[PDB]
This record gives structure tokens, C-alpha cells and sequence, in this order.
């Protein structure tokens, strides 16, 4: 229970933060990603890479879609810096930006099983750089032709389960982290 | 004590694949689900009041699109009343002409034609598919990608693939902003390999359309549709936006197809309790209704979803058969990894390979799978010889051929050199002779010098922001010592003016000769009829490396 | 009225194919490209060509394909950026009902794109019903 | 400078296989050779005077045998006059019943039916095979051997085999003197695994029948015939000596089939300039003429001969189809290695697995290929998981099933024990308790304590020398406390007394229930008819190891 | 004459079956085997049983198979080693014509195997002509 | 060119030999086995194995059939021991003996590409060992599942060629090596 909903998030007013937007079942019905990394550790590394760069990390839970693009979009809307990080419970991550089409992004991590706690901290790091307007070099690509054979059905199932917590029309809740 | 037998088995690669027990309430069942709707249609004053159980009052956007534009209402009542078993028999009967069947199938509802093909085993489906395939001649499509978005390597890999037989080639980007370079490299190398090969660069929808408008692609394929309303919505489209997109590509004289595939609605969280096959049929009818000529399907990137459950690979063949039966071009997947086992992936591919489809694969990887930016294909460049041998063993035209190393080296080299001149001529970050050489002899990006990515992407982006169009590539080639190649490039740009290759299954062969289902009519009537591997093409297929003269 | 017998147009009737700027297929040569005697803006398929192809599709038994080509013929008149604006306006939650009807009215009055205009009005109606307008997510 | 793409390809296993360019003159061509004789037949007063271009004056022994006994002369002229293309169409047409076709195909000359099936592609052949297969239900046959001719292992394996689903199992010997021991181990173990499983031990002709006269076998298969007269003679037989032998087996109440297969004549030096398929057809007619119920073919042991040349694997499926079209049981090979590549051998096997034959394989190795005394099979024990997954993927009944470790370990234990009891109960080199346990968890002979093979080779020759019959085995069983098996082994001998399993395709299932073409009639008429995988068997095929519940 | 509807005999008409010492299928139990109330001469298929299967084969449209079983039925009278002698004599280069006609004659008069006897005579003639007699190698 | 014709062979009459019967091209139109072990070397190694057991070694070439079993059968009738060795040009080899059916044997080496001169020597010896009526342990099995995939087509071709030298009814000429 390291996540407390503290109220409907409001838009940021300065380019001094990055929003981390998580799925409606993040740290709740699901508590690890597809390869067992705890959600607790994931948020901690993302938050550290951000803070690492002299930028604030703000966390919200999104409800209107469990799609990671749209989760991120919900975050970039509110991000005072316009930059957001969307994360599904299964671990899939995206760095998004106020202004881009929902299915466009700054950086995408479309193979969750290959992500480590290190990747996660690098991702926050770069989101902060984007927020600062530096043009960071992309977090290096992770690819593996067997990730789908090994994990795509499990991915499908973890997404079906998180998707049951979607609430149409419900605004994002800012999150208190333990 | 453990059985040594079971311990060996446990080690087999197939046991690393994901398998799941069927989950019917969530649509995690490939076909024949008890939740699928019984076929039905009611029509009053020329408008559908009920479709496959559902009253018009509950229609979602997909139901509406399909009921209004997807079905021949003039004969739907007649065909609904026909026996689905008889109709499936007609499909595989060699003596029932494709032209007698399409007037019926295009009058079926989605649930009706699913009920029909579900009566069939894969042998019957294959017997049917060789007949229902729209183009008489089967073809093939390859992926040309690499981990580095190296343009040199893309042009060389593209010319090799064109030389080996691919009539369509598809690239995409590891780094989004590289897109214009990949597209131009793919187009140039393809033309060097065989003039007429069509190219696409799969991107974000708006981005890809803009790129086509600039002249750097020949067609678009990954124009997605989805089989439930919530999933379509998360896919950021509706049938009307995608139907408008289709017409937008045609208004610029560009060929396009939609993409779909069993298992996508499961993967994206809303199957609405329906089987994959049935939801895929809705996608096939969204394609028909939009007036799109063709479709990439057969699970495509979600192949891990049907493959995990019983009869999923049968289901994959079934959705390709429904596509062809509904008189659409079928680019039949076989482009995405779902297994660690060679035996298993081979069984999956033969379903389309043996009967032949418009594109047996919609993305054979023409690079080693480490360089495949669609996260791996079902076949890759290291399978080229096996594919050729199986063609020769079975006397089956798989659309590819054996090739000589010296020929491939020269073609790759010429493609690298042509692109060198393009880059020099257009003021892009140079391509060095060293780079030309590596691309020549490369297997993949592991063999290529690292490029200055920042410089590339800044010039790639200026192509887009300054609208540097396709004729700039033509000119650079002409002025840079590559008149032949410049002419071939201009010739493929000219195809965009006539609308000829917009038709069902169009490819471009020989000397700029369009070949589609309109002029290359499938006329299967059983043994010794229809397309047959024979003559010079058979000789070409038989000449594998390693076959020495017995004398 | 074009039939399957008239296909391919580039082989059977190349002269039927002209561009917006009235250039001919044969006008597109390396030398005219190099002299800029022809340019990108000359290289555009015409509504004429698309309606011929529509006619051939119908003759080949493909009525919805033909209808796609008829829409395309209308859209040849619409500038690239407007095409992209209208495509985007049709995606979920982008638009209000009124904005869609305005696009439909504009398609019709500015471009005489009456089939596309009906298409957009259709979407607006159903988008109301299925809740895919701005503010429905 | 080498291309690294080609260096990568040159390393692929398929490039280690043997390939050759066709050599027509020496019959090194799988089918469709211009040397093959044009179909013809001339009949005078009910006897053949001309057969396929040859006058009776020039007939060899094979011609005489086929002409006098192998063709239905009542419709021979009528069928000869029919168009071959039309007859090929009838073969794959779902709506032309098998029963309508059999009276015509059995009236065809060998060149006529070769000409007919040569009009077909592999999809049509498969569509045809599923209809022409004599038994409604497809089955499977396994190899049970080891390089040491270890009897204790053999029983263990035999038992696993039967439990997995094989309905016939075959043993052989590296050391011929070993023969009686293997035979008895396979027999006992097979009945432990499943009572009704039929067994054979493949040896020199005279030696094997003796073995069968003794009661240590339940059927024979490797009763060879050949397609040219010189080759048949080096095979040490004639059509009449093999026909005499066939009836000899029947007179002792033993089921048997002949064995042939494309490429044997080439391998043995005299093809008389004809194609492998035409010569195999002659072999199939020899079988029919002899009144033998069934045939093992699809190249079988000479598979590197048709596989080395174009359309060889298609020729193999075609020889199977002729076999079934001639109303013979077809045990369709898929039992011998021809390639280093898993992709390739999977394509070769699917040709029979997809439609189904009487025995999809006529020797799946139920041991790892190192232990396979037929010099390796196209499938081995390490493929069991792959084979089950593909059945589930395609909804195809491949005749086998997913099984439990527990169960297997149990099964193999009860068999080595049996044989152990048996082995001492006849006063043979006892089976050590260390031998019994090893074999319970072994995967292969590599896991077995070495044995005394000249002690055993003495006693083994003894059984046959001192004509120790199968009652001695029945006695040591029950007298070892093995009620059932002695009993079950009696019910086998009982089936021998009734003659019911002598008929076309007979196997014995459930409670000693004979399943043959006579009582398990293949009634295929297109979709939703004929054998359909469903019910419990489908449940059984779906329930594979590793399937996770979604929950 | 037995018919396809008569098959399998074991299920439909087990009383039609018996043995080389005549009993019934019931009687082949392990008890009798131990007690030797049942022995190997009680467990040989009979000619009568094989003629029934021949008629069924005929009814099932398989005339050659029937012919096979009718020869089988005759060969039940020939002793095991004599079967082997005769098989071996019919192999290439093993016999003189004279020798093969003696077997035939013996088959007919000693065992009444009229079909097999005709079978052997046939072989003898053809062996002369295609030269597979002893010394023909 | 190591084997000289030398008059048509004849019966032994004593269990103190071992006949080596070769096909009608061995050392002639074909000079090595299927993997290149020259005809000279292989013969020499089997001859070596025979004598080391104390047996006399004879060598004859057969002409009536190219089939290794019949080639070996031709000499099992000429061998005073009743034991023989048949070896095809491509290399396949069998250990035979009078009284056995022709397609039967004492030991068979059915996969020639797996024969080494080690193996060929060891064979002569088991051939000498059977000859004294000793009961030699059978030469350890060599089985390679990829032997056919690699060499069967080649085997076929080599045998097709060796077969062109078959001469009907011709008797086994003696052989001076
Ligand atoms: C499977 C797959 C893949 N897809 Co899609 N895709 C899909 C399917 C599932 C998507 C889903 N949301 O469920 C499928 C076919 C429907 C699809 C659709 C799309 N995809 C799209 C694209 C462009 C891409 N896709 C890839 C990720 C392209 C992948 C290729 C690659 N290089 O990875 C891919 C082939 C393999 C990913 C995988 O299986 N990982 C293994 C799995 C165990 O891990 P995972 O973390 O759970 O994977 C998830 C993510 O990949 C995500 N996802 C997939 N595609 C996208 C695209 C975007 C923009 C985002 C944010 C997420 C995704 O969905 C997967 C399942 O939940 C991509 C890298 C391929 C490429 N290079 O062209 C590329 C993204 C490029 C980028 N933005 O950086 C589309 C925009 C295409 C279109 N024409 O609409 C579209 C977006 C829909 C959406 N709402 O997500
Ligand atoms: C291919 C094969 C094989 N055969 Co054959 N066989 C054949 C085929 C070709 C044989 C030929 N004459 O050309 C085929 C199907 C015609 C055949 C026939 C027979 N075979 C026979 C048997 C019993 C055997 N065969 C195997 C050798 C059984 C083999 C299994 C094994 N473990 O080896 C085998 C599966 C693989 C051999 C191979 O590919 N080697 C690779 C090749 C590159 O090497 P190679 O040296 O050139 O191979 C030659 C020899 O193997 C030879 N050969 C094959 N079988 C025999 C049998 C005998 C008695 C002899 C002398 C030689 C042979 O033929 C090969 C090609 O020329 C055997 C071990 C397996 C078995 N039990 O079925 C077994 C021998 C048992 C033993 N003696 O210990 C037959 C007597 C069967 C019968 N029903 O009569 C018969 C003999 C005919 C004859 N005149 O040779
Ligand atoms: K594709
Ligand atoms: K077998």
C-alpha cells in the first residue's frame, strides 16, 4: 500500500517537473511487472533518475484508458513541463510530450520483459532532460526476437486484468508514495 | 528420481513458448467459441435492423460500418438461408469457380462466413485458399530494417531482397526521426535490385501519410483496424477515420491495404467475450466496407495470442481464407515470431506457403532477426536456403529463388553506391567508400561502421520540414552518375499517376507491367489448372547451391 | 465508361491519363525533371483517372473499392495539410459535433466533395451516439 | 572478399544435406521423367497382351505378375480411355466418393495412375489422401531399438511408446543373433504399455517368418518388393516368392504388409532409366497383385535418393496417394533421416500428417536417434513435445498424445520387471535389478549398464535353434505374478485365431477391438464429414504440458 | 458366404471361430495354458477361419486379398519347415524347373493345395524364360 | 593398381584361410571408398587383422553381382574356413559364412562412411576369429543418424557405377595383391 490517492491532479505551472503516470491497477491489484520487478522499486528508480536531474517527480494514477500511450497523454496534459512517463502494471513504458499525437512519443520501451531497474532509472533521467530541453541521447534500445514468444500471452493477460480498472470520464488522481 | 526422458524433453525450445488454457469469458480462444453470435440478418426498407443477433439499437460504430457498407444487402437474405456446410464444401471444391463463390461470400455476414470456414480442416482450407486467392500469381513481402537505422545497409539489404524475389519490401525505424532516410534507402535499393518492387515505411498514421505525400514511399500497409469498439478507440481511430485515410492515400495515387490480425483485441484488453476469429472477421468486413483493396492479416504481430490456445494456427489460416474469400488481397503474415522451435514455425508457415497467397509472408525478414525492428519475423535471412530447398522439394513456388553470391555482392554494391551518390547529391551526411564496402559484404548491422546519428537525423528531419520530395532523389541519381537508377525511380513515381496499381493485389513486374487481380485473374479449376510452377521458373527454383552434376 | 478490358490504363489508354496540370505520361522524362519542365506539383493523379479506375473496379465486381476511389477523386482537390487536418478531426475525442459538420460543409462548398461531405456528416451523427466526440472520454 | 550473408548461410545445417542434379538416364529423377512409358493396355480374351507400351513377349516377372493379377481388367480399357487430368480432379474432388473411385483406380495401369497423380500439386494430393486413406481413423507406428540391442531398455521404451498412442511398434537389431530377445522385449513391453499394440521385428525374410511361426511377433512389414527385375533379384526374391511368403504369413494368422519406396532401384544400381515414382508404382501394383492388404512406402530407407532431386518430397507424397488410391493400407514412412534441418524434415512429414494416413509414420523413433537402429528416423523421442503442440495448433489428430511423467515412469518400470521375470522364467541371462531401475528413467542406452551380449547372443540364437515358442514367455510372465500381461499376450494370440486383424488397415484398440478399413470405413465427403477431431480426443490433444490457466 | 456385415467375426459370430485343435475363443485362458488344457496345436488359425475372411474380403471389394487368404487357407496344411523350404526354392537361382514342378505336384497331392500348386507351376515357366533358375546367375 | 588378375579362384578345403572378395571395380574404376580411404590402404588393414589371428588371407574379385552380400557369398563357398569378407568399392563391408542365407551374415557394416582403417583391421581379425571357430565379440557398432543424409545419394552414384562392371555368370578370378 505504498500508493495513496491524494486528490484529482491539477496542471503544473512551471517547467520544473515530470509526471509519472501509472495504470489504474499499478501497485494495487498488480504489484510487480511482467518479469516480477516490484512496482515499488520501479517507481523508486524512476523517481530517482528524475530527481537526480534536478527535476520534480509527480505521480498520478490514470483511469480513462489502460493503454500506455493514453496513460502518458493523461500525464502530459498535467505536466507543467509538458513531459510525462506512462507505465503499465506489466511494465511497459513510454516517454511522452504535450503536443505529440497519442501514438507518437519521445522514447518507447515496447518490450517490458527486457527492462531492468537500471533502465527505469535511465528513463526518469532522460524524461528530466527532456523537461530541461536538453536533447538527451535515447536510452539504448533493447530488443529480442523471443520476447513475444515467451511473454506476449502473459502480457495480454496482465493487460486484460489491469484494464478491468479503467473508468471512463474519471480524472487522474495524484498519488502519495510511501 | 527424474525421468531422463522428460528431462531431455523439458530442455526442448518448444517448451519456452507461451501456452495458455482457453479463457472463454475473455475471448482468449482462437475460434469456435460458444459466445460467438449465431449468424443472422434482418433488413427493413434496405437497411439492416439486426446483425448476427444484435439489434440496430445496440450497434457500435463497427456494426454500423459493416451493416451499411460491408455486406451485399441485395443477396444477404438468400445467402444466410444457404447451408454453411454446403458453402464450405463449395470453397474447397475445385469445380466451383471462385467467380461463383465471391457473389455469395460478399453477401455473408461476418458470423456467417466464420461459421462456414469453421466447418473446415486445414487441408480443406488450403485447397480453398489456392482457389480464392485474388492474384493468380503468388508473391512475397520482406522486412528490411536494422538496429542502427543505417541507410547504407538498408539499401543493400533491399537490393538483395528484390534480387531474391520480394515484390514488396517494408522498413520501419529504431529511431523515429530517421524515417525519411530509411524510406529513401529502401526505395533506392529496391529499385536497384529489381525495378518495380514496392516499398513502404511503417510509422505513426499521420506521419506515414505525410511521408507518402512527399514521394518517398510506394504504398502503406500498417493502416490498422480493430474488431471491437473500445480496442479501435485505444488504437486512436474509428472505421470512418480509417476509411477516410484509405481514400486519402488513393487521392495521392498510392496503393494501400489495412492491417489487422487475430488476437489484437485480446492483447489490448477488450474482446467482448468473442473468439479471435470472429473479431477478426469484423476487421475483414471493416476493410471491405471501407473499399480498401487488401489486408495484412493472419494474426500478424499478435501471433503469440492465438498460438497460445488450441487451433490458433488453424484459425490463422482461417482468417486468411476469409480475407481472400471476401475478394480482398491477402498479405498473409508469416512475419512475426511466436515460437522458439523451427519445427513449429515451419508448420505455421506451410499453411500459406503450400497453397500460395497474394503475399505468402507479409514480412519475411530479409535481415537476420537481430536486425528486425518488428521484434522478429517467423522467417529470416538465415532461412533463405531452407526456404529454397523446400520450394524445390515440393515443387511449390514460394515467390523466392536461389541466387549467386557474386550477383548479390554486385547488386548490394551498386545499391550502396547509388545511395552514396544520392546523399552526396542531396547534401546529406556523407556515405563513405568504407561504408559502401561494408554494406556490400554485410550480414547485418554488426558488420557496419557506426554512423553519426545526430547529423543523420538533423538532415532526415529537414527533408520533412523543408518538404524535400521524391524528385530530389531522382535528380541526385541522374546527376550523380546513376541515370538507369534515376529512370527506374521516376518510373515508379509515374505509377502513382495512372491508378493502375491501386487495384486488388497489384504488384509491378517485368518492365513496369502492373500485375493485379484484374489482369492476373486466378482461374483455378483443379489439377493441371490455374497457376502452376513450371518452365523457366521451375528451372530457376530447382537450381539450389550444393546440387552437383551426378556425372 | 471504363471496363476491365480498358485496364491497365497505362497500357491500353495512356492518353486517358493526364495530370492536374495537363501533363502527359510521356511528359515525365529525366530531362524534363532535370530542367524542371515538370515538377512535383505536376505529378498528381487526377479525379478523372480515379473515376475511371472506380468504373473499372465496379466492372470487376468491387463496388466498395469503386466508392473508395470516388471519395479519393474528390480528395485530390483538397490540399495535403487539410487532408491531414480532416483525418485527425475524425479520430476519437478530437472533435465536437459542430466542428465535424463545419468540415462537411466546407468539403462540399469549397471542394464540391459531396461524397466525402456525407461521409463526415454520417460520422458526426454516429459519433454523438457512440460517444467519440471531444469530452466523451 | 566473401559476403558474410553467404558465410552465414553456408553454415546452416540444410547445406550439409546431399543434393544432386537430375540424371534421367540412371533414373535419378523423382517423377515426371520423359523416359517413363506412356500408359497403355491391350486385352485379349481376358488376359493382357500389352502393358504400358510393352508387349507380353517382352514382359519381365514384374510385368507378368502385375498384368496377370494386379489390375482390374474389367474396367481397364474404360479407365485408360478417361482423361488423366479429369481423374486427378476426381481424386481431390470432395464430392467424388472413395467408393466411386476405387473401382477405377484399381483398373489403371501403373503408368496410368502415375500420370494421373502427377497432375497434382501437394495441396491437391493431401486433399485426395484424406479421402482415399482406407481406415477412417489415422494411426501411428514407432521404432523401438538401441545400439546395444539391450532387451531391458527395449521393453521400457516399448511401454512408453504404447502409452503415448502408437498402435504398431517395430524393433530390429544391430546384431542379428540378438533377434529373439528384442522381439520378446518389444512384445511384452508393448502390451504393458497398451494391450492390442501390434509388434514386429524386422530381419532377413526367412529368419523373420520363423520368428513369427514361434509366436514372438504379431505382424511383419519389412517384406520387400522392388520395381526392377535386376534389383528384385539382388533383393533375393521374385514376385512369386514374395507372394508365397505373404500367404505363408497369413496361413499362420499373422498380419503383414509389403515394404517398398522410391529410390530403391537407383540405390541398388538398376533403374532401367525410369523415374522413381514410376518404379514405385510397379512396386505398389506388385503388392496389390499379391493380395497383400497394405504397404510401407514413401521412400522409407532410401529417402536420400528422391530427396536429393527436384520434386522428390512431392513424389513421396504421391507414392503414398497411389498406395491409398489402390485400396491398400498405407504405412507412410516418415521414419528415416534425410536431412540435417528441422524446417525441412517438418515439411516432409506434414505431407502425411496433415491429411492423415493409416500410419502417419511407419516408424517414428520412440527412442533418441542415437539409439535408432534404422540409422535414424525423421522424428525421435525428443520431438514428442513438438509433435503434440503442432496437433493442438492445427486441430489435427496425429495419433499421439501428451502424457504424464509419473505414468511413464510407472509404465516403463512394469515392463522391465515383466521382462525381468520373463527373462529368468525362461532361464535366460537374468535382468539385474540395477538394470530394471535404470531403464525406468533412461532416455537411452547411454543410461544403461552394459550387458553380456555374447552370453545373450548364445541364448538368443537358442530360442530359435531350440524353437522355444511364445508360450514359454507366456508362462514366465504369469508365473512371475504377471496375470494381465500373460493374459493380454494371449488375447493377441486370440486375434491371430480369428483372422479379423488380417484385413486392410487393421489395428487393435480398446478391449481387443479390431479397427480396420472394413469396420472403420472412411466416408469423407468434404467439410464436416469423415474423420473429425473432436470430443474427448480433442480434449486430450488440447491438454499439453505447460499450458497455464489464465484465471 | 460370410459378409462384411458378419465382421468382425469376434464380435458378431465368435462361434464361427475355432482352432488347430478345435475348442472356442472362450477356452484360451491362462489357466488352461498352465494346466496345458490348451497348447500350441490348439492355437493355430484354421483354413475354415481363413475362408470366412476370404469371403468377407471379397464382399469388401478386395478380390486379390481374398485370393491371398485362399492360398493362406491351403498353406495351413503345410508344415512350418516345409513352408520355409518352399519359400526358399522360389527365390532366384535356387531351383531347377524340374525341382519346382515337384513341389507343385507335392503341394497338390500331399496337401491338396491346388491354388498354391498352380502358383508354383506358373513360377516355374516364367523362371525359365526370365532365367532365375539355379545356374542362371 | 595393387591387385593382379591371376587365374579364376577355387575352393579352399581347410579352415585356415579367410577370403576377401571385392566388387568388380575395387582398385579399378574406383580407387577409394566413399570418404577417400584408398583401396590399397583398406585391404592391407583387413589382411593384417586376418593373419595376426593366425589365419591365411586370400583375395578374390567377384563379377556376378555388385551387391556386397552376394559378392561375399561368392567367396564363402571358396573359403576353406567357410568365412568371408565382402567389400564394395564405396566401402560397405560384411562378415559372411557358408550355410547362412545370403542376406544374413555374422557381422554387417551397413554405414561405410563410418569405417576407419582401425575398423577395417579389426574386421579381418573377427573374420579370422570366426574361422578358428572362435567366438569373437562383435565389432562395436557405429551408427550415425546423419550418415544417410550426407552420403546416401553419393553411395547410390558410386554403386550405380560399380554395377556397370557386373558380368553375368562370370566366376571370381583369383587376386594377387
Ligand atoms: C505487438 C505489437 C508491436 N508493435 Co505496435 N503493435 C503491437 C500489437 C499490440 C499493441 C498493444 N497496444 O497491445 C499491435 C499490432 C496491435 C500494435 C499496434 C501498434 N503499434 C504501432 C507502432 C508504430 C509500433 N509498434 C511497435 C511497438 C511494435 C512492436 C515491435 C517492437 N520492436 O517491439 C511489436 C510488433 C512487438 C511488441 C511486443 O510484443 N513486445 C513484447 C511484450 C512481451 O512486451 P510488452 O511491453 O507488453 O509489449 C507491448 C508494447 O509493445 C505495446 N505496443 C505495441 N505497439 C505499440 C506502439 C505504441 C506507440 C505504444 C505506446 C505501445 C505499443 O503493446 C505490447 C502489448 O501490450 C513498434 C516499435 C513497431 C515499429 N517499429 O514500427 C512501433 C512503435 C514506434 C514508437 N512509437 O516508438 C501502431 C501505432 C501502428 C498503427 N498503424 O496503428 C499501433 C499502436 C496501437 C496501440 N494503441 O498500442
Ligand atoms: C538403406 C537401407 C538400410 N538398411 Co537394409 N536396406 C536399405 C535399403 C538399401 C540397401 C541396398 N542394398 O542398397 C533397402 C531398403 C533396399 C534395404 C534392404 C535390406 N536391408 C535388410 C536388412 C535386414 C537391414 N538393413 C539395414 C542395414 C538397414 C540400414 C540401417 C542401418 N543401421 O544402417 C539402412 C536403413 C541404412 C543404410 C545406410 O543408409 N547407410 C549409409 C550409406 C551411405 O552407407 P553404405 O555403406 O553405402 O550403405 C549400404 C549398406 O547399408 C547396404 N545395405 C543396406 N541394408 C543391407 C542389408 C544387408 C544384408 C547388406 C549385406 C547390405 C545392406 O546398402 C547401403 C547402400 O548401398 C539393417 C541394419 C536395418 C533393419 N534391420 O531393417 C538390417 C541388417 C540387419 C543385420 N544384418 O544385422 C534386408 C535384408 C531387409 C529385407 N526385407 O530383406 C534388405 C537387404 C537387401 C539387399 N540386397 O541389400
Ligand atoms: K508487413
Ligand atoms: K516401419
Amino acid at each position: 500500500g505504498f500508493l495513496t490517492e491524494v486528490g484529482e491532479a491539477r496542471q503544473g505551472t512551471q517547467q520544473d517537473e515530470v509526471i509519472i503516470a501509472v495504470g489504474p491497477a499499478f501497485g494495487l491489484a498488480q504489484t510487480v511487472n511482467i518479469v516480477g520487478i516490484p512496482h515499488k522499486s520501479i517507481l523508486r528508480e524512476v523517481i530517482a533518475g528524475i530527481e537526480e536531474e534536478g527535476i520534480k517527480a509527480r505521480v498520478i494514477r490514470c483511469f480513462k484508458s489502460s493503454d500506455v500511450a493514453f496513460v502518458a497523454v493523461e500525464g502530459n496534459r498535467l505536466s507543467g513541463s509538458g513531459i510525462s512517463i506512462g507505465i503499465q502494471s506489466k511494465g511497459t513504458t513510454v516517454i511522452h510530450q504535450q503536443g505529440l499525437p497519442p501514438l507518437s512519443n519521445l522514447e518507447l520501451f515496447p518490450q517490458a520483459p527486457l527492462l531492468t531497474l537500471e533502465t527505469y532509472r535511465q528513463i526518469g533521467k532522460n524524461a528530466a532532460r527532456y523537461a530541461k530541453r536538453e536533447s538527451p541521447q535515447p536510452v539504448p534500445t533493447l530488443n529480442d526476437q523471443m520476447a513475444r514468444p515467451k511473454y506476449q500471452a502473459k502480457s495480454a493477460i496482465l493487460h486484460i486484468k489491469e484494464t478491468k480498472y479503467v473508468v471512463t470520464g474519471k480524472n487522474p488522481q495524484e498519488l502519495r508514495v510511501a | 528420481m527424474r525421468s531422463k526422458r522428460f528431462e531431455a524433453l523439458a530442455k526442448r525450445p518448444v517448451n519456452q513458448d507461451g501456452f495458455v488454457k482457453e479463457w472463454i469469458e475473455e475471448g482468449f480462444i482462437a475460434m469456435e467459441s460458444p459466445n460467438d453470435p449465431k449468424p443472422s440478418i434482418k433488413i427493413v426498407n434496405g437497411a439492416v435492423t439486426e446483425l448476427d443477433g444484435k439489434p440496430v439499437s445496440d450497434f457500435d460504430l463497427i456494426d454500423h460500418f459493416i451493416a451499411r457498407y460491408g455486406i451485399n444487402l441485395n443477396r444477404a437474405e438468400e445467402v444466410m438461408a444457404m447451408d454453411s456446410v454446403k458453402l464450405a464444401n463449395m470453397l474447397c471444391d475445385p469445380n466451383v469457380k471462385r467467380s461463383e463463390i465471391v457473389p455469395l461470400t460478399t453477401a455473408m455476414t461476418p458470423a456467417k462466413i466464420v461459421e462456414v470456414v469453421s466447418h473446415m480442416n486445414v487441408v480443406e482450407m488450403m485447397m480453398a485458399m489456392q482457389k480464392m486467392r485474388a492474384r493468380r500469381t503468388p508473391s512475397q513481402q520482406a522486412h528490411v530494417t536494422n538496429v542502427k537505422d543505417n541507410p547504407v545497409q538498408i539499401a543493400a539489404d533491399a537490393a538483395e531482397g528484390a534480387w531474391r524475389g520480394f515484390d514488396e519490401q517494408e522498413t520501419t525505424v529504431a529511431v523515429a526521426r530517421y524515417a525519411p532516410f530509411n524510406a529513401i534507402a529502401l526505395l533506392v535499393g529496391s529499385q536497384v535490385g529489381r525495378p518495380g518492387v514496392l516499398t513502404q515505411c511503417s510509422l505513426e498514421e499521420a506521419t506515414e501519410l505525410k511521408l507518402g505525400m512527399l514521394g518517398h514511399t510506394c504504398y502503406a500497409e500498417t493502416i490498422s483496424v480493430y474488431g471491437t469498439e473500445p480496442v479501435f478507440t485505444d488504437g486512436d481511430d474509428t472505421p470512418w477515420s480509417k476509411g477516410f485515410l484509405a481514400s486519402s492515400y488513393a487521392s495521392r495515387g498510392l496503393k494501400m491495404r489495412f492491417t489487422s490480425g487475430s488476437g489484437s483485441e485480446v492483447q489490448m484488453g477488450y474482446a467482448e467475450g468473442k473468439s479471435m476469429l470472429y473479431l477478426e472477421a469484423r476487421c475483414i468486413y471493416i476493410t471491405k466496407a471501407a473499399g480498401v483493396q487488401g489486408l495484412q492479416n493472419g494474426s500478424v504481430s499478435c501471433i503469440g495470442v492465438p498460438s497460445a490456445v488450441p487451433s490458433g494456427i488453424r484459425a490463422v489460416l482461417a482468417e486468411n481464407l476469409i480475407c481472400s474469400s471476401l475478394d480482398l488481397e491477402c498479405a498473409s503474415s508469416n512475419d512475426q515470431t511466436f515460437t522458439h522451435s523451427d519445427m513449429r514455425r515451419t508448420a505455421r508457415l506451410l499453411m500459406q506457403f503450400l497453397p500460395g497467397t497474394d503475399f505468402i509472408s507479409s514480412g519475411y525478414s530479409a535481415v537476420p532477426n537481430y536486425d528486425n525492428m518488428f521484434a522478429g519475423s517467423n522467417e529470416d535471412a538465415e532461412d533463405f536456403d531452407d526456404y529454397n530447398v523446400i520450394q524445390r522439394d515440393l515443387k511449390v513456388d514460394g515467390g523466392l529463388r536461389p541466387v549467386r553470391e557474386e550477383d548479390v555482392i554486385a547488386i548490394r554494391n551498386k545499391a550502396a553506391r547509388a545511395l552514396q551518390a544520392v546523399f552526396a547529391g542531396m547534401g546529406l551526411p556523407p556515405i563513405t567508400d568504407e561504408e559502401v564496402e561494408a554494406a556490400t559484404y554485410a550480414h547485418g548491422s554488426k558488420d557496419m561502421p557506426e554512423r553519426n546519428i545526430v547529423e543523420d537525423i538533423k538532415f532526415a528531419q529537414e527533408i520533412i520540414n523543408k518538404n524535400r520530395n521524391g524528385l530530389e532523389v531522382v535528380k541526385a541519381l541522374a546527376q550523380g552518375g546513376f541515370t538507369d537508377v534515376a529512370q527506374d525511380m521516376l518510373n515508379i513515381q509515374k505509377a502513382k499517376l495512372t491508378g493502375d496499381y491501386l487495384h486488388t493485389s497489384a504488384i509491378i513486374v517485368g518492365d513496369g507491367q502492373v500485375l493485379s487481380a484484374v489482369n492476373d485473374v486466378n482461374d483455378y479449376a483443379g489439377p493441371a489448372t490455374g497457376y502452376r510452377l513450371q518452365g523457366e521458373r521451375w528451372e530457376e527454383i530447382k537450381n539450389i547451391p550444393g546440387a552437383l552434376d551426378p556425372n | 465508361s471504363a471496363r476491365v478490358s480498358d485496364y491497365p490504363l497505362a497500357n491500353k489508354h495512356p492518353e486517358w491519363v493526364k495530370t492536374a496540370t495537363n501533363k502527359t505520361l510521356d511528359d515525365f522524362t529525366l530531362e524534363n525533371v532535370l530542367s524542371n519542365k515538370v515538377t512535383a506539383q505536376d505529378m498528381r493523379i487526377t479525379p478523372e483517372t480515379l473515376r475511371l479506375q472506380a468504373s473499372i473496379a465496379k466492372d470487376a465486381g468491387r463496388d466498395r473499392l469503386a466508392m473508395n476511389f470516388e471519395r479519393a477523386a474528390e480528395l485530390t482537390a483538397v490540399p495535403d495539410d487539410r487532408i491531414l487536418e480532416i483525418y485527425n478531426a475524425l479520430r476519437p475525442y478530437r472533435s465536437t459535433k459542430e466542428e465535424l459538420l463545419a468540415i462537411a460543409d466546407d468539403l462540399e462548398s469549397r471542394y464540391q466533395a459531396k461524397i466525402c461531405a456525407a461521409f463526415v456528416r454520417e460520422a458526426a451523427t454516429l459519433y454523438v451516439e457512440r460517444k467519440k466526440l471531444k469530452g466523451d472520454d
